[PDB]
């Protein structure tokens, strides 16, 4: 087996879209027909600082996309911010949306905005302060005409206590120009970049090597870099699980990395 | 679709001007004026010992002209039931018809003689002309306003005279298609507008617009507004009539006791109503301001109404599922 991903680059994963969510790989744009929906990228951040963009190609008045981040447990039919595990921006006026609450602690949005998205989560130390073990589930299925793998995802968290990940933040840019900080309070758990569609919204996510107004930081990582990082990590996850079940013993170096 | 047990020997009926009362003749020769709203008989008039085969209301509705089978025509006040006037002729009367804009005048179509227009004020009579002088069977009718007289013979010839001068203002013979004539069974007009219909022996109803006949002149080739028939059964039509508005036309198949309903503009068959297979259809009429239709068959009257979607279907009633149109702020606070 293996978790081989049907993607030439780190893109919006088709496995985590709603059945009412359409894609066009000419620009990998995403569109819908009725109400709101949510799609996510292939990768997912667990530590460090990183950055991506969204390019908007169509925004009629009855068309309002929302763009941001969301942890798993995020119902991909909801408009990216209806729960406490998602933090986005509404693309009518720059308005930060989280817990379905709109906040005007933000700049203004434009119809042809190439918006940059910077986000820094602490290392898994300050994220967990404990073991970040990744014992994975793997189940083989043969759907109608093709083979696929099932894994167990996380459960709806009843977390009502605020324990922000230390020194984590989110910054929003309009064409590189700092639109400002969006959310400093960031809950634990991995996050991934996500896009919510209203009726017929056309937007697309984009990585770093083809950027327009990139930050010159030496620490932040584009979408593709964290993408292949997570891909290699899950490769090693398959390696270690097949090791566990197949050969007696396991062993890992001095824990820190 | 609803009958009345309180009247017997129904032979001929006629709506009042507003479709509130119905005067039906009986075999005993009695007038039964029955009301729609109270759904009961309003009056009983001892008209004749002879059954009544022709009945017409006055414009004010206070007069009814009745024709017995004894060739006895008589005018009756609807409030009192008295025989206002009474006349008798040879060649027993086939039909009477008040003049729509002058109730003093009334046209009469007899069996073998030409139709004659009489007045009630003066017991005079004007014999209307006959084209072929040998028809012996000519139906005649006023138009919607009583300005012209349409006379159709057993030989398909159609004369349009002016009601005052009896002068030939238009003429044409209807065809059986190839080259032949057909017995003009009846001429009907619309109480609204100018469209009229002809029932003929070919079992084909021909709908025209009288203005087109007037502009067609004498001895012309006016085409019908519509041609209507039972292409399936080729059934004769004992009696036909327009709708009150004049956009629906009904025919009574006495052959199989059914009712065909077509439109005027398109002419497509609206529907069919089936009566008792054992009943012999005799008389047909439409409510002048209602989708209600009175039928007389085997001495029994039946009523055919037409209701809307409501009377139980009135939340906001819809027919087909509706996809909810989600908004931009549909999930916003």
């Amino acid at each position: 087996l293996y978790r081989a991903c049907l993607y030439e680059r780190v893109l919006l994963a088709l496995h985590d879209r709603a059945p009412q969510l359409k894609i066009s790989d000419d620009r990998l744009t995403v569109v819908g027909e009725k109400g709101y929906s949510m799609v996510r990228a292939s990768h997912g951040v667990r530590k460090g600082a990183w950055y991506f963009e969204i390019t908007v190609d169509e925004m009629p008045p009855d068309t309002a996309a929302r763009l941001g981040w969301s942890q798993p447990l995020g119902n991909l039919q909801a408009p990216l911010g209806y729960d406490k595990f998602s933090y986005s921006w509404r693309s009518k006026k720059g308005t930060k949306f989280h817990q379905s609450i709109g906040k005007h602690y933000s700049s203004g949005y434009g119809q042809g905005d190439v918006l940059g998205f910077y986000i820094n989560l602490p290392e898994d130390t300050e994220t967990a302060k404990s073991l970040p073990d990744t014992y994975k589930d793997k189940a083989l299925i043969k759907f109608k005409s093709y083979l696929y793998f099932e894994e167990k995802d996380f459960v709806d968290k009843a977390e009502k206590s605020l324990k922000q990940t230390p020194h984590s933040e989110i910054i929003f840019y309009k064409n590189g120009v700092n639109q400002g900080v969006a959310y400093k309070d960031i809950f634990e758990g991995v996050y991934f970049p996500a896009i919510s569609l209203y009726k017929s919204c056309t937007v697309s996510i984009n990585f770093g090597p083809c950027f327009k107004y990139p930050p010159k930081d030496l620490t932040y990582r584009p979408m593709s870099d964290m993408g292949w990082g997570a891909v290699v990590e899950h490769t090693l996850a398959d390696v270690l699980y097949h090791v566990e079940t197949e050969v007696d013993g396991r062993r890992s170096p001095p824990w820190e990395p | 679709d609803g009958t009345l047990d309180c009247i017997s020997m129904a032979l001929t009926c006629t709506f009042n001007r507003w479709g509130t009362l119905l005067a039906v003749g009986c075999n005993d020769g009695r007038i039964v004026i029955w009301d729609f709203l109270t759904r009961g008989i309003a009056k009983i008039i001892s008209a004749h010992i002879h059954p009544v085969c022709s009945l017409c209301w006055s414009r004010d509705g206070h007069k009814l002209v009745s024709a017995s089978t004894d060739n006895i025509v008589s005018q009756w006040d609807v409030l009192s039931g008295d025989c206002d006037q009474r006349f008798r002729f040879p060649s027993p009367i086939l039909k009477v018809q008040y003049h729509p804009r002058d109730q003093n005048k009334v046209l009469v179509c007899p069996m073998k003689s030409a139709p004659v227009m009489l007045t009630l004020s003066d017991s005079k009579h004007v014999v209307l002309p006959v084209d072929d002088d040998s028809d012996l069977n000519v139906v005649a009718s006023f138009d919607r306003r009583g300005e012209y007289i349409y006379t159709g013979n057993a030989k398909g010839k159609i004369l349009v005279l002016k009601t005052d001068s009896q002068d030939l203002v238009a003429s044409f013979r209807v065809t059986t298609g190839t080259s032949n004539t057909t017995a003009i069974k009846s001429i009907e007009f619309a109480r609204k507008g100018s469209c009229f219909l002809i029932n003929t022996a070919d079992r084909i109803i021909r709908v025209y617009d009288g203005r087109e006949i007037l502009t067609c002149g004498r001895d012309g080739e006016p085409e019908p507004m519509q041609k209507l028939q039972d292409l399936v059964n080729r059934t004769p039509w004992k009696k036909c009539c327009f709708s009150g508005d004049g956009e629906y036309i009904v025919a009574g198949s006495a052959r199989q006791h059914a009712l065909y309903i077509w439109e005027k503009s398109i002419g497509n068959l609206v529907k069919i109503l089936h009566g008792t297979r054992g009943e012999l259809l005799l008389d047909v009429a439409w409510h002048p301001v209602r989708p209600i239709i009175a039928s007389i068959s085997s001495g029994v009257v039946s009523i055919w109404a037409q209701n809307q979607v409501e009377n139980w279907s009135a939340f906001k009633e819809l027919d087909e599922n509706v996809e909810y149109e989600e908004r931009e702020s549909e999930f916003d606070i």
